[PDB]
């Protein structure tokens, strides 16, 4: 700190440093994020030997290159843990998980401000656009009444959770937006579920999406007016998945142009945790 | 202003040459100047004073001459000439309080005072007398603009400064770099700091600078260079930069490495001295630029390198400063200095009198606030005012 | 300017700034960390009730302290998330757990960076100092194998797992120093373990360890000719435990003067690794 | 003395005068304690007359040295009474006795203002950080519960005596810290026992303590952050305690010049 | 004589004094309250003391005026006198200190020394006009 | 010398300095608030921003009288001192930068370099009347 708030001046005409792409790939790591499905069709005991012999070609060491693997999109947003420098992430696509995979994008591809929340014994309402609430676990249903001015409930009963209305119903990874200026009673079953309201700040730069097939179904933001396209929201197609790990391990320095590291945290988690 | 001057060398002269039982002709050129003072003065009417708490006088003068025709001065023309010499003194001491005290923003060169206008006619001309002094004799080359030059001994150059700078910090303050000086009147001591003793440096060399730039060019300076900051040795604690906490520093001092002084004019390298202490000289500058780094010692006995770990906690801080000291310079505008007391002779009318602040000077006259904005207009001011407290210092000291 | 690393010039003149110890017991938070044998002896269930009080006296709200508890230094080991702003937690001394008390705090009182490992496919090797290898879970068995520059083993072979020397068998938390340069390869039983490498930043702030009797045993820099005794470890004799809480709710200035906020929860932190 | 009026002004470059250490052995006494079984091991009858004659190699008198005991650390804190002009310790460690050790050297070594205190009658706080309360005696058992602004309790009841929060059971030397600006209802065994309000003052300097086993175990403060380790908490290693007594006799112009008289 | 000619408030460098004869300095220690963990260890509340606070000035007087006559930095009218008077092994007298001593001259400086000593600077001063 | 001698709010085309050294510049941006379809896409509250806002001056002295020797556009008596240096192959001096480059000069425009270049561009003016 200190050097904060102080002006830097620049100037035009200065000759320009060298390349910066060799040093990049020696010292950072890199990981990426393949479905069960991949490794079932290849079905090769050494096709991770084979890979990190290719990754070598393109300037990365051995041991800069691992390896994860996950179920489908629901299993893998229990805890969305980023572990390494630079992360991509395979998702097939599918034409029923629609809302589940832009749920995915939005809460990698941006960054956190979680608090914890105490619902059978508060109010909570938002604060404004930034204002989210979260919640994520085994299966969980959240049920929420609008309220009052005199706290009475508009269109339900304080008492009855009947008369409560759902926004969810058994999903891994919610992301509620209510209206913003009144109070809300929450129901969620709080015993596979921890709901928490989060803050939107800027954007993560550790991470990529690759769509493996479909079209483009994302609005990472909540308003209907964007649905921006940012250059880490990509897609390709497919028949086999030799063909999809060729691309990626031709193709690293396309990537890696627009992954722009040294937005890295120090934990492995997707948030930013404070009370 | 030249008749100023002309007016108090020979009221000197006359306190000095007649005295009694003197020779008639060690002073017969003296009182054919003296009588044509009086020849020249009477008649005319004057009026000092009138600003703050200074009184308002009025002057006559209606005098005689003096005899020209003894061959020992006796104690008859030395009583009656003491009589005519404490007229013209106690005339001069109120025409000089009058300038020193009074001053303009259009053209400060300029006379100020009612008295000192009144004198710049032709009619007073010819009371003008031999100029040998230092600032009249630069105030005579200075406006037909030709070279002048004033010889100090130090120069009071550098305003007050005692600051920091941090070039590696954090809100714990346990690991820090960077510098620390004090510049004051004309004495310069830098010292820097690391608190890691260059241990994930390259070539565990760390290199420090410090630039400090002048407001007036000067030449032929005599320098005394010395390889330690002796105000920057103890330890002690130090306020952060906005005034929330403080932070401690504990130093242990080794020497400078590859020491480089240079001294710049307009961006030129004029002087340049590698490893050089002691006396050194500087002909033409306005910049110095010191330049010092610490190296690591490879070589430490066990009671050295405890001191230097490897891990966080550092007890003992390294550092390392110079020392700079102008001795005697040549500037060519006025300056303050340690020898003469041109600036304690104006700064004592003013407080006496109880003058207002004026739209030039600072309140108080403070030195450190005019050499720090010390514009061409305040610069005209200082020299009229700083010639007239050395005319007044030859009668009245 | 968040990611610049510019200088800053102040003065040595300007004026301090008011006290400022009454406000930071306002805004933020405290954490209390105690065995779980200290409810036993207490006798009560108001206590937590009664300690709220007792801190509202020195300047915290009702709200701020926050109570919680764990069984014993081996199984608060394995994971200790510490999640508050100001976090104090006393252990108990015990002389057969003499390395165990000291590979704990090198874990909290300073910040270790991580990147994970995959122990099939590679071969690891520690680069300086800094390089320690920290792996945790309910049960780790490490073994270890060096190699020459033939890849060959040094007085082990690599098919055979029985000559492979041996660092820890059966812990919570295991740091393992080896000889920095050498290639080796490794047998961790990561059924119920897992080990990553981390490098070690710098203290972490924001916390202290009060010992609770015995001797003065504790040793960070895992260096034999370094063992350093920071302001943040602090020893305690004790009889009774409720004259070791009467003492930390009385001096929480100087508890709280000794520990400051953690560099990287702040704003100005935010491309150097934040929270 | 010492003034903290009347200010004493001096002068530099004044002539150091002559060791005056010889005349402090002449015009002074010397009072050794050691436990009980010290005296055991050694079962000699007249080892304090071969004593005697060694300290009178080092200048003191055949008038000045005193031997005096106690049975252990929990029979000699029931009231110590040092009046010597010098006067030094020797305390086994013990290792479960840790915090009685802490305890003594607490008593020992610092002055105490200390003042009555009527459990039954008054309600008590403690205004100063330095403020402590020491209670003495054959065996303290002390409840302590705290007070609101309305005079009631906290977590107990001020009428049922069971419902307190105990600091000490039946223990002759108990110093106690309780958080500072409450005030307290008290229950003490006031038959056995006896509870003061002491407060803590600059060090005693005519007694010092020299630890006989373990390691250093001394927080002589009350709180958490400083355990300092001063000029006369020393501490040595033994296996034969006639060897112990050696190294006392022998460097006495050592441990008398870290300490200071009563004056 | 008592009365208060200059003042000078938080105010360093070069300063005027223009007519004085008792110099009153006058500073105080103030703890800073708010305290970094390196610095909060060295002031405990307790009795050891380690690291003892300080606060100090410093003045120095470049270049005045008076009335009577002193001694210097730059002229040498104090030598030209002392090496007469040790060179011809002259005895104390009734005025001076022995071996002229200008601490124990300028302690008790009463006006029978200053009269004295006026009267052997001027004749210096003549002397070194001739021979150096 | 810090003191406001002019100044200016919302009046542009040609406005008048009697005397100064130091221009101060100052102007905001504000965000509209209220905006047509076509203008409301442009700004987002989110984070990609693909249209930078700009607010910008322009500021330009036609003529002005100075008391030291410049250069400007009407005359050449700049044109004639470089000339003559760079026909001979004059070497590089003490007092003018090489090649007597403008804005190396008026960089550092040193009163020991006013006094040269007020010599040089009288002579070159003296020059100009005989031979163009
Ligand atoms: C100590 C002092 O005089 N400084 C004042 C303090 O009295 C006041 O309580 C505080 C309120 O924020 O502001 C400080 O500047
Ligand atoms: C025994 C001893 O140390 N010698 C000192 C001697 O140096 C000193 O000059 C004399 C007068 O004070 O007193 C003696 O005791
Ligand atoms: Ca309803
Ligand atoms: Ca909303
Ligand atoms: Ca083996
Ligand atoms: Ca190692
Ligand atoms: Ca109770
Ligand atoms: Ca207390």
């Amino acid at each position: 700190n200190y050097g904060i708030n102080l002006p830097i001046t620049g100037s035009m005409d200065t000759a320009y440093a060298n390349s910066t792409q060799e040093e990049t790939f020696l010292t950072s790591t890199l990981c990426l994020y393949y479905p069960t499905e991949a490794a079932t069709e290849i079905n090769d005991n050494s096709w991770k030997d084979t890979l990190s012999q290719l990754f070598l070609t393109k300037g990365w060491p051995t041991g800069s290159v691992y390896f994860k693997e996950y179920t489908n999109i629901a299993s893998f947003s229990v805890d969305p843990q980023l572990y390494c420098d630079y992360n991509v992430v395979l998702m097939k696509y599918d034409a029923t998980l629609q809302l589940d995979m832009s749920e995915l994008a939005d809460l990698i591809l941006n960054e956190w401000l979680c608090n914890p929340m105490d619902i059978t014994l508060y109010y909570y309402q938002q604060t404004d656009e930034a204002n989210k609430w979260i919640s994520m676990g085994s299966s969980c249903t959240i049920k929420v009444c609008p309220l009052n001015t005199q706290t009475l409930g508009i269109g339900c009963l304080t008492t009855d959770a009947t008369t409560f209305e759902e926004v969810a119903t058994a999903e891994k990874l919610v992301i509620t937006d209510v209206v913003d200026g009144v109070n809300h009673k929450l129901d969620v079953t709080t015993a596979t579920c921890t709901i928490r309201n989060c803050k939107k700040l800027g954007p993560r730069e550790n991470v990529a999406v690759i769509q493996v097939g479909g079209s483009d179904i994302l609005d990472i933001t909540a308003d209907p007016t964007t649905a921006p396209q940012t250059e880490r929201m990509m897609r390709i197609n497919w028949k086999k998945w030799w063909q999809v790990f060729y691309t990626v391990v031709d193709y690293v320095d396309q990537i890696i142009q627009v992954m722009s590291k040294r937005s890295r945290s120090l934990n492995s988690a997707a948030f930013y945790y404070r009370v | 202003m030249d008749v100023l001057y002309s007016l108090s060398k020979t009221l000197k002269d006359a306190r000095d040459k007649i005295v009694e039982g003197t020779l008639y002709s060690n002073v017969s050129d003296l009182i054919q100047q003296f009588n044509q003072m009086i020849i020249t003065m009477n008649g005319n009417e004057f009026q000092t004073g009138g600003i703050g708490n200074l009184p308002i006088r009025n002057w006559n003068f209606n005098f005689g001459l003096l005899g020209t025709t003894l061959l020992n001065l006796d104690a008859n023309y030395v009583e009656t000439a003491r009589n005519t010499i404490d007229y013209f003194v106690d005339f001069v001491d109120n025409v000089c309080m009058d300038e020193m005290v009074r001053e303009s923003q259009r053209n400060g060169i300029a006379p100020q005072s009612d008295s000192l206008r009144k004198l710049s006619a032709i009619k007073f001309k010819r009371i003008n007398f031999d100029n040998s002094s230092e600032y009249i004799e630069n105030w005579n080359l200075q406006n037909r603009r030709q070279r002048t030059g004033f010889t100090f001994h130090k120069p009071n150059i550098f305003p007050y400064s005692a600051s920091f700078t941090l070039n590696r910090s954090q809100p714990a303050h346990d690991n820090l770099m960077g510098t620390m000086w004090l510049n004051a009147g004309s004495e310069i001591q830098v010292a820097g700091f690391d608190y890691s003793c260059a241990i994930n440096a390259p070539a565990n060399i760390q290199q420090f600078e410090h630039i400090v730039p002048l407001r007036r060019v000067l030449t032929t300076a005599t320098i005394t260079l010395l390889p330690d900051a002796e105000r920057f040795s103890f330890p002690r604690v130090i306020n952060s930069a906005d005034g929330a906490t403080t932070w401690f520093f504990n130093p242990v001092i080794l020497r400078p490495n590859n020491v480089e002084v240079e001294f710049l004019l307009n961006g030129q390298i004029i002087n340049t001295y590698q490893a050089r202490f002691g006396t050194i000289v500087a002909r033409n500058f306005d910049t110095i630029r010191l330049s010092f780094q610490l190296m690591r010692p490879p070589n430490m006995t066990p009671a050295v390198a405890v001191l230097f770990p490897n891990a966080q906690p550092f007890e003992h801080h390294a550092t390392v400063g110079l020392t700079l000291r102008i001795e005697s310079a040549v500037c060519e505008s006025v300056l303050a200095d340690a020898s003469e007391t041109l600036l304690a002779n104006v700064t004592s009318v003013r407080q006496e009198y109880a003058i207002p602040v004026g739209p030039v000077f600072p309140p108080g006259m403070n030195w450190t606030d005019l050499i720090t904005n010390y514009s061409p207009s305040r610069e005209d001011n200082l020299q009229r005012v700083f010639t007239v407290a050395s005319i007044r210092s030859m009668l009245i000291k």
